[PDB]
């Protein structure tokens, strides 16, 4: 999940080095922080959204 | 509508007119995601023997099972049937209603 | 030998793996309800991802081999005296509610178990006991004199001092006419039908009062229970002078808040000492059979904690592998880093009154005209808590054979549950090969 | 990887999906032992 700001347009990511055998392709979709939890927690205090 | 600020009885709350609260659907979410701790590593489930303390389920952060079993049963069957044993009933707008 | 990672060259034999809790804010999404005792920290620290995209990623240790970590940890906790985790806040004493009388020239006592909580901080023993006695007239001011009770009949008293030094066994009162202002132990003060319960409380561990037998469960002190411990009463010595041989035992005060006399014609008062009878009265069927004399140990006892890593040690013998956040396989036992340091001045009653006209308020000396009721003198031999840091050796631990990214630290209380005093972890590991697990 | 997009007046995610082979193998060689093996790759995790 990498964060976009408000009003942003160019968004660039950068995997650093990895061994990429074996890799499959891509697929990505924007999603909100809004709509999003922070999954790995056992509650997420700052996700007011339902 | 709200005529007059003043919370008493008058004739101006004559004119006052209802409007019906929005609807709110409030349930489980379908194929029930969110009740089960996947992907946190710190909530973690074990499948592992009783007597061994090896846990066969090493969890990660990055992976997304919730979307992994979505887009599974996409693919193994049909999606716009209701399977009311899992809760599977697939989010669906009504097409008229976002392109109009 | 290949302590194998999977971005990087295999390392081989002895090398470190580290688990800080600064970087457990690092990742900040797996721990958003999670103290410096239990805490999911990372081990990777490879430079190039994130502070926190690193996590997933695993460390594999050779399957073909038994791998032993040598675990060095870190730990400094800021621990107060009183507080409500470590039970030294809340005691529970019975004290006279009500002082009502009946139809016809009978009163009746009311009698209940007040749990009587203390306000939270790092205290010393003097203003402990200060706030110990502050908590009998809070309920005094609010649930007694509302309903008639007496100043002289206030139930439980925590004094520090001997009330038998002016004694004399000839005449049987306190020759000076007044207590000594010299302190000796934390003993406490009881009336006919109250007392105290250390049952779920620890202050015990303060007052210097233990069991003798620490293993049977309950632990209250009751007037019944201090026999042969009676305070003796004053000798008038405004009077033996005045006739000088005339000798009174002194009934009230300048206030007329009179001293509880067991009858019109004794020596003794009502009022029991737990001092009085461990000392005084019978070693056999006493007081003294079954509690025990203690230095007064401000750190209110020394527990131990448990360090425990579930996602890298192997368990050991008899530990289950579970994930309870309250029972974990406990890998490395170790003190509580809150230390008791001595002290001693020889001014501590003198430093005492200044340290009345130093706060200008009477809040801790109400009651100073009668000699029970005083404020307790301070002892010349006091305690101060240090919190000192501890970098102590667990020794060889066996590891399991694929550490991953994010691990679990939790330091565990002697309870079983996580302290939330601690604010510095830090485990160091040192794999290496102890046997082979494949011929 | 450098993408450019619509500009929204709210805090918004960018969810890439690397395709990986995440595969487990199940070894239960004794009874009531279960004992896996994990791998994914290229974003490498697991036991083997």
């Amino acid at each position: 999940l990498y964060p976009i700001p408000a009003n942003a347009t160019n968004v660039p990511i950068s995997i650093p080095s990895r061994n990429w055998a074996a890799f499959r392709g891509w697929a990505f979709t924007r999603l909100k922080t809004k709509e999003t939890p922070s999954l790995g927690s056992g509650y997420d205090p700052y996700y007011t959204y339902s | 509508y709200m005529p007059t600020i003043k919370e008493g009885n008058s004739r101006e709350l004559m004119g006052q007119q209802s409007m019906p609260n929005r609807p709110n659907y409030i349930a489980f979410r379908d194929n029930f995601i969110g009740l089960m701790y996947y992907n946190s590593t710190g909530n973690m489930g074990v499948l592992a023997g009783q007597a061994s303390q090896l846990n066969a389920v090493v969890d990660l952060q990055d992976r997304n099972t919730e979307l992994s079993y979505q887009l599974l049963l996409d693919s193994i069957g049909d999606r716009t049937r209701y399977f009311s044993m899992w809760n599977q009933a697939v989010d669906s707008y009504d097409p008229d209603v976002r392109i109009i | 030998n290949s302590i194998r990672y999977s971005e990087l060259a295999p390392l081989f034999d002895t090398t470190r793996v580290y688990l800080v809790d600064n970087k457990s804010t690092d990742v900040a999404s797996l721990n958003y309800q999670n103290d410096h005792s239990n805490f999911l920290t990372t081990v990777i620290q490879n430079n190039d991802y994130s502070p926190g995209e690193a996590s997933t990623q695993t460390i594999n240790l050779d399957d073909r081999s038994h791998w032993g970590g040598d675990l060095k940890t870190i730990l400094h906790t800021n621990m107060p005296n009183v507080n409500e985790f470590m039970f030294t806040n809340k005691f529970k004493a019975r004290v006279m509610v009500s002082r009502l009388p009946t139809k016809d020239n009978q009163v009746e006592l009311k009698y209940e178990w007040v749990e009587f909580t203390l306000p939270e901080g790092n205290y010393s023993e003097t203003m402990t006991i200060d706030l110990m006695n502050n908590a009998i007239v809070e309920h005094y001011l609010k649930v007694g004199r509302q309903n008639g009770v007496l100043e002289s009949d206030i139930g439980v008293k925590f004094d520090t001092r001997n009330f038998r030094l002016g004694f004399d066994p000839v005449t049987g009162l306190v020759m000076p006419g007044v207590y000594t202002n010299e302190a000796f132990h934390p003993d406490i003060i009881l009336l006919p039908g109250c007392g105290v319960d250390f049952t779920h409380s620890r202050l015990s561990n303060l007052l210097g009062i233990r069991k003798r037998q620490p293993f049977q469960e309950g632990f209250r002190i009751t007037y019944d229970d201090l026999e042969g411990g009676n305070i003796p009463a004053l000798l008038d010595v405004d009077a033996y002078q005045a006739s000088l041989p005339v000798i009174k035992p002194l009934t009230e005060d300048s206030k007329k808040r009179s001293y509880n006399l067991i009858s019109n014609d004794s020596t003794f008062t009502q009022y029991r000492s737990w001092y009085l009878a461990y000392n005084y009265g019978d070693p056999q069927t006493g007081i003294r059979s079954w509690t025990l004399l203690c230095t007064p140990d401000v750190t209110c006892g020394s527990e131990q904690v448990y360090w425990s890593l579930p996602d890298m040690m192997q368990d050991p013998v008899t530990f289950r592998s579970t994930r309870q956040i309250s029972n974990f396989p406990v890998v490395g036992a170790e003190l509580l880093p809150v230390h008791s340091k001595s002290f001693y001045n020889d001014q501590a009653v003198y430093s005492q009154l200044i340290r009345q006209f130093t706060s200008l308020t009477h809040v801790f000396n109400r009651f100073p005209e009668n000699q029970i009721l005083a404020r307790p003198p301070a002892p010349t031999i006091t305690t101060v808590s240090e919190n000192v840091p501890a970098l102590t050796d667990h020794g060889t631990l066996p590891l399991r054979n694929s550490i991953g990214g994010v691990q679990r630290v939790t330091i565990t209380d002697a309870r079983r549950r996580t302290c939330p005093y601690v604010y510095k972890a830090l485990g160091i590991v040192s794999p290496r090969v102890l046997s082979s697990r494949t011929f | 990887m450098t993408f450019e997009v619509d500009p929204m007046d709210e805090p918004t995610l960018l969810y890439v999906l690397f395709e990986v082979f995440d595969v487990v193998r199940v070894h239960r060689p004794h009874r009531g032992v279960i004992e896996t093996v994990y791998l994914r790759t290229p974003f490498s995790a697991g036991n083997a």
